[PDB]
RNA sequence: UACCUGGUUGAUCCUGCCAGUAAUAUAUGCUUGUCUCAAAGAUUAAGCCAUGCAAGUCUAAGUGCACACGAGUGAAACUGCGAAUGGCUCAUUAAAUCAGUUAUGGUUCCUUUGAUCACUUGGAUAACUGUGGCAAUUCCAGAGCUAAUACAUGCGCCGCGUGCAUUUAUCAGUGGUGACUCUAGAUAACGCCGAUCGCGCGCGCGGCGACGGUUCAUUCGAAUGUCUGCCCUAUCAACUUUCGAUGGUAGGUCCGUCGCCUACCAUGGUGACCACGGGUGACGGGGAAUCAGGGUUCGAUUCCGGAGAGGGAGCCUGAGAAACGGCUACCACAUCCAAGGAAGGCAGCAGGCGCGCAAAUUACCCAUUUCCGACACGGAGAGGUAGUGACGAA
RNA sequence: UUUACUUUGAAAAAAUUAGAGUGUUCAAGGCAGGGCCCCCCAUUGAAUACCCCAGCUAGGAAUAAUGGAAUAGGACCCC
RNA sequence: CCGGAGCGAAAGCGUUUGCCAAGAACGUUUUCAUUAAUCAAGAACGAAAGUCGGAGGUUCGAAGACGAUCAGAUACCGUCG
RNA sequence: UACCGAUUGAGCGGCUCAGUGAGGUCCUCGGAUCGGCGCCGAGAAGACGAUCGAACUCGGUCGUUUAGAGGAAGUAAAAGUCGUAACAAGGUUUCCGUAGGUGAACCUGCGGAAGGAUCAUUA
RNA sequence: GGCGUGUUGGAACAAGGCAGAGUAAGGGAAGUCGGCAAGUCAGAUCCGUAACUUCGGGAUAAGGAUUGGCUCUAAGGGCU
RNA sequence: GCAGCCAGCUUAGAACUGUCGCGGACCAGGGGAAUCCGACUGUU
């Protein structure tokens, strides 16, 4: 309690890794970055246990200490990044391009190659601060400057980037329509579209989600991360949208395949 | 009167007049846009952010300046008799002297500002007077 | 040491409450201000988040401004005269926020007379004696003096405030705070803030 | 499984308790062939501790003449960063901690990510060589050299210009907010602009990296408030302020709000809906045991949060500590002295004494789990493994 | 006129418990694997419930309070 | 007379007459119009004995004396008070 | 086994009145000294004052733990002595409140109650 | 207003007296039948005051703090 | 509704100040816990 904290237990972590608790008794903290530690993915887990391409977790360390990995194009060292949400992690000694995208539920998935898709990513903006002399400024998902934004965007709109110029290519408005991908639980990696906004002057906003075969929901507005403009989105999606197949429709599933297998 | 000058630090005097700002549709009435008073802690003239909640209570004492004692009653649901409590927890808060007619048994409805007293952290917004004269 | 701690005060109802845990750093205070009038003594204190403070112990010049005009010179302060809080922080000769001093007037007469070019301060019956003040009363080109008359038009100021100017003494008041801030920054008294202070004086002064 | 049975009588029906019955958890008794898991000095003594260890850290990249080995890894050495986490214990603590809730428009930050942003002048100094003090310590003194990423250097006003950080006063209305005294604009004024390093070409150059600053970000997080919820006690009924108790004004103070503090004023605030006071074999919670339902009891205990490091108090440094495996005192206790002085905090890991009804090995190693730093290399009694183990479970 | 009450969703740590899924030889448990010579539980998993109270979000208007006009400063339209 | 009859919140209350201000029940197309019920804290009343201060002390009669009975009566019984 | 108890109690422990007050911070000063070179600079020891405040010497109060000569009860023993209070009309019906008295249970007065041995006693 | 210090002057300042309730280091009742003696306390203001009690008291209980000088501020009136 | 004028003497608060000294002389209760006796004041 004197300052900052610099373990994390391996029962405290969030859920959506999955640890074995007979192990160890410590979690890999991810080190500090442009996403929540609660809304993130240590890079050796996704490239220990996702990828399994590490056995431990000095060989994961070996895939750092070669400069082979490389979250947006930049190779990176740490072996515990945030490796948030929408960050393209492409591999160019490998080929493959994963994007660490939600499934139905809640939890990291190994999306694979998506080379002519990989090279932007979409960001949620969340303040439009004015600098000297009238310039405002904006800032993204993952933690991505941008500065000279078009007056016609606001604080709840998404927009996409390349990896190496980092410049605003598209943007889709919020409005009662848009396709979206929605987060911060029960709904993670529910994707459907806005119907609805309602307004609560001093605190949170209330809006509607409608997912494909008619599942609508209600959440905070703090919650939309609009992925496509209408219906269509940009970049490809894991198995499954947002459907959401029941207890009940998933155990119809199983069954069905492993008898012909 | 007082010992200091009473004044509004954004607005500049008169040279060879009030401010004010609520918001959350409780905005000022016509008594406290001209006023005559001045003090730093009115929801209107003074420098208070409503940001944090929205309460209600019945003004119980008015025997303080620009301060009064409101009582806010709820019922504690006890789960072993499956039966409730009468519980009430009162609340100082700063009354504005352009809300009139507040004497006794007046709903006052709150909003939570920042700490201006040692227990003062609502600024009343809303009179109603009960059914009398 | 010193701390601003709420756990070692009484409870709203009256009742003492112990403490939670002992004194914490974050919450540690600080002396007083006290800030006399000396030259140039500053001390720079260390604050939470290795920032910097600036802690003014003695302060003698203050960059004040006027209320009526659009004027904001650098004078030097002389005393103080009375101060709302208590006579203490006069008799000590204590600057502190919201008390009204008796500054100087020699930087708000010598913009006053260079834009406005009519004598406000100057003796009654005595002249001026200087050259360099006699330029302010000489003849000017055609796009100099069309300036100076819509601005002689609307220069009367209050019989109340050109009193003070004939003593060189205007009554001032820090509007800073100079113990956190380091500099004694303020402004003028004009209209009913200056005639407030005045009776007060005078009462005090009676 | 929503269960009862013995005992008042000469006998009977009742009230009624005792006893019987079954789990649970501590101890203990006797007994104990195998395997897989697994609690284990919390209870009385947050009593006291012999020895050892638990934070140091070097890359191709701030500074590299130990010749020990021979340009280059180099040991020492200076600079940077960590040591504020973890661990341990539950003493303190009864709207306090804590839990849900949420406010910071009432606050700041190391690392990380993304921004952005006067031809290198100056003099010492460590290791070391050399001379020494003290019985003694992680004590150092004197002199002589030798490094810094340590330290220091397109307009307003009226002739003719051109970066700023902050503090007050005044005027006007880019992007915002449910609501700014918001972010911007303008007026008068008032310690941030790179003297740094590596593997490496052509012929006055460029294309690859690090470190570091400035205000805005982000993130790991902190800190302080709103709403709601604590056991027992009235043989505690009124309580709080001639030292703030409640509120008002101004100011001080702090990162910031505030009786946090000071000064002037009001006589307030809380209270039978239980304040205040006292007690607790009280850390709060997530939970555990037992239960037809309703409940009862328990939660020192591996997770989260808080608290503390013999008792307090006060500080240094740092972004973050009122830190104690860092200091300065006093108190309690205690060690080595040559009697001048010096050095102490196992409610860290093992172990000892004491206390008891009551609780293990001075064991092996950084591989997993991860954490810290200059980092692929080095460090971790955090942790992992084994021994002891009839807590308990399969 | 606004509350109490009921229902829905986000929130209402993980572990534990309830509990879907998996033959750790079984079980306590674990979150991991049967079979075809780099595919195959359709880029092998994968869920959910509960989380009291309070606050928050979207209905209903039964019950029980409260309340709009009596010296009408009455509700509406006027003008 | 005086009763398993009345009244009062109970304790309690019965000779005549007079005075004084209450109370239930009943009567009612009166009146008021939910102004209630039960009630921690608080209070009135509360047989008798006892206590303090006066009057009066017939009878009775704590205590006490004495007479009888008994193994023993410090009692029942008796006189007296 | 607890209670009462002189002792002007007490080993035992918490918040506090009033004193005294180490130490640190801060402030007002001080200027040993070495870098310039006879003036601007850095600058330790040390000191006034303020503030935080351990701790100590005396008190107040609260909680809590204990010694005590002696005194007076309760319960468990054996039920030993005395008498018979109660249980049948318990031989004086019992019992309540109250008061007095008496070795002892008890007696008596006054007012009660039936839990009485009367649900009843005649115009 | 009264007076010459109370029925005399001068000079010395030994012992021992009487008085000044003189003072006294360190100890503080060990003195003595016995705190005899005089020592402490003392006024006023602001606080704080027990056991016990006939509720009146005990009580100035006990135990504390303050007190000067100077320069100001504030409040407490009358009259036309 | 006050302006003018007049009149004292106390009380409270604050600064400053001297060697922490200040009811500076004078004036002016030591206190506490108990026992015995007499109630007290009064009297001898
Ligand atoms: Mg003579
Ligand atoms: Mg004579
Ligand atoms: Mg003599
Ligand atoms: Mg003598
Ligand atoms: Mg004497
Ligand atoms: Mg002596
Ligand atoms: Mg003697
Ligand atoms: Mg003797
Ligand atoms: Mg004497
Ligand atoms: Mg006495
Ligand atoms: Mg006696
Ligand atoms: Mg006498
Ligand atoms: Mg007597
Ligand atoms: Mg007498």
């Amino acid at each position: 309690a004197r300052g900052p904290k610099k373990h994390l237990k391996r029962v405290a972590a969030p859920k959506h890794w999955m640890l074995d608790k007979l192990t160890g008794v410590f979690a890999p903290r991810p080190s500090t970055g442009p996403h929540k530690l609660r809304e993130c993915l240590p890079l050796i887990i996704f490239l220990r246990n996702r990828l399994k391409y590490a056995l431990t977790g000095d060989e994961v360390k070996k895939i750092c200490m070669q400069r082979f990995i490389k979250i947006d194009g930049k190779v990176r060292t740490d072996i515990t990044y945030p490796t948030g949400f929408m960050d393209v992690v492409s591999i160019e000694k490998t080929g493959e391009n994963f994007r660490l995208i939600y499934d139905v539920k809640g939890r990291f998935t190994v999306h694979r190659i998506t080379n002519e898709e990989a090279k932007y990513k979409l960001c949620k903006v969340r303040k439009i601060l004015i600098g000297t002399k009238g310039i405002p400024h904006l800032v993204t998902h993952d933690a991505r400057t941008i500065r000279y934004p078009d007056p016609l965007i606001k604080v709840n709109d998404t927009i996409r980037i390349d990896l190496d110029t980092g410049k605003i290519t598209d943007f889709i408005k919020f409005e009662t329509g848009n396709m979206c991908m929605v987060t911060g639980g029960a709904n993670l990696g529910r994707i459907g579209v806005i119907t609805n906004r309602e307004k609560h002057p001093g605190s949170f906003d209330v809006v509607h989600v409608k997912d494909s075969i008619g599942n609508s929901f209600a959440t905070r507005l703090s919650n939309i991360f609009v992925i496509g403009k209408g219906n269509k989105p940009w970049v490809s999606l894991p198995r499954g949208k947002g459907v959401r197949l029941t207890i009940a429709e998933e155990r119809d599933k199983r069954l069905a395949a492993k008898q012909s297998s | 009167n007082e010992r200091a000058y009473q004044k509004q630090p954004t607005i500049f005097q008169n040279k060879k007049r009030y401010h004010r700002n609520v918001g959350l549709g409780f905005k000022t009435p016509r008594e406290a846009i001209d006023g005559t008073y001045i003090d730093k802690k009115c929801p209107f003239t003074g420098n208070v952010s409503i940001r944090g909640r929205i309460l209600s209570g019945v003004v119980t004492k008015m025997k303080m300046q620009r301060t009064i004692v409101i009582r806010r009653d709820y019922l504690h649901y006890i789960r072993k008799y499956n039966r409730f409590e009468k519980r009430h927890k009162n609340m100082s808060v700063h009354l504005s002297p352009c809300f009139r007619d507040v004497t006794v048994g007046d709903i006052v409805t709150v909003g939570e500002c920042r700490p201006l007293s040692k227990t003062v952290r609502f600024n009343v917004l809303k009179v109603t007077k009960a059914a009398g004269a | 040491g010193i701390s601003r701690d709420n756990w070692h005060k009484r409870r709203r109802t009256g009742g003492k409450r112990k403490p939670v845990h002992k004194k914490r750093k974050y919450e540690l205070g600080r002396p007083a201000a006290n800030t006399k009038i000396g030259p140039r003594r500053i001390h720079t204190i260390r604050v939470r988040g290795g920032n910097k403070k600036y802690r003014a112990l003695r302060l003698d010049v203050g960059n004040f401004s006027w209320g009526s005009e659009c004027c904001t010179r650098k004078t030097r302060i002389i005393d103080v005269v009375y101060n709302a809080s208590n006579n203490e922080l006069v008799r000590t000769k204590t600057l502190v926020k919201n008390c009204v001093v008796l500054v100087d007037s020699t930087p708000y007469r010598q913009w006053y007379e260079s834009h406005y070019a009519l004598p406000l301060g100057r003796k009654k019956g005595a002249k001026l004696t200087p050259e360099e003040e006699e330029i302010l009363n000489k003849k000017r080109s055609k796009k100099v003096q069309k300036k100076f008359t819509l601005r002689r038009k609307t220069a009367k100021i209050s019989p109340l405030l050109e009193e003070q100017f004939l003593q060189g003494k205007l009554l001032a008041c820090i509007s800073s705070r100079p113990g956190q801030c380091g500099r004694a920054d303020g402004y003028v008294l004009e209209g009913k803030e200056l005639e407030f202070y005045l009776r007060k004086i005078k009462a005090k002064k009676g």
